């Protein structure tokens, strides 16, 4: 399964297996035994604007 | 706030401590819980913080 | 009236053993306490 979606920069931290905050509490949990990757980057010029 | 070799030191007492205030506030950049886990402060009690 | 060693010996052996298992109940063989209730309150289940 692929799933995407947009955070802050510091919220990557909350994206993992047994995490809390605003994000990993109710935006996006993950399992306590996760199996696969977790990949981000940074997409400043696409998403911001003036 | 105060200089870093001269740390000040508040010592809390008797009171209600609300710890989800600070545990979801989104404003740090950094909470890290040693001793205890944070979701489980508000339902602890000590002597001294 | 006034000798029963060897049988006063295998009683007084098994409840030697039957404390100190009870004793070790109370040893963190390296942990933050000795109780469950304790590492279930201040510790998230990771």
């Amino acid at each position: 399964y692929a799933d995407s979606f947009v955070i802050r920069g510091d919220e990557v931290r909350q994206i993992a297996p047994g995490q809390t905050g605003k994000i990993a509490d109710y935006n996006y949990k993950l399992p306590d035994d996760f199996t696969g990757c977790v990949i981000a980057w940074n997409s400043n010029n696409l998403d911001s604007k003036v | 706030f105060a200089s870093v070799y001269a740390w000040n030191r508040k010592r809390i007492s008797n009171c209600v401590a609300d710890y989800s205030v600070l545990y979801n506030s989104a404003s740090f950049s950094t909470f890290k819980c040693y001793g205890v886990s944070p979701t489980k402060l508000n339902d602890l009690c000590f002597t001294n913080v | 009236s006034s000798a029963l060693g060897k049988l006063q010996d295998v009683v007084n052996q098994n409840a030697q053993a039957l404390n100190t298992l009870v004793k070790q109940l109370s040893s963190n063989f390296g942990a933050i306490s000795s109780v469950l209730n304790d590492i279930l309150s201040r510790l998230d289940p990771p």
